[PDB]
């Protein structure tokens, strides 16, 4: 069971370090909201033209 | 595509309204001739 308790525990680090998956795979998304909208500026100058 | 928009609007009255511009000049110009056919007219009725 212990033998079996250090794999407990050794799919607990992979557990806690896919949470900071969740940071390096669901923060990281934010560039997409950046660059799919900051980008019609630059084009809406040739209606204000 | 408003780039297009932006260069259309001004531009394609080169087009549009210089054909209306033109004419105007030649339908003015030809109207020297309807003038002159009564300068004639004027001219070669005293012959009689």
């Amino acid at each position: 069971t212990d033998d079996l308790y250090e794999v407990a525990e050794a799919t607990y680090e992979a557990d806690s370090s896919l949470e900071a998956f969740q940071t390096a795979l669901d923060g990281v998304n934010t560039a997409i909201d950046d660059v799919a909208v900051s980008t019609l500026q630059t084009e809406i100058e040739e209606l204000t033209g | 595509i408003t780039i297009p928009k932006n260069w259309l609007d001004f531009g394609w009255d080169i087009m549009t309204l210089d054909a209306r511009q033109t004419m105007d000049n030649i339908e003015t110009i030809i109207n020297e001739f309807p003038e002159d056919f009564g300068t004639m007219l004027k001219s070669i009725d005293p012959r009689a």
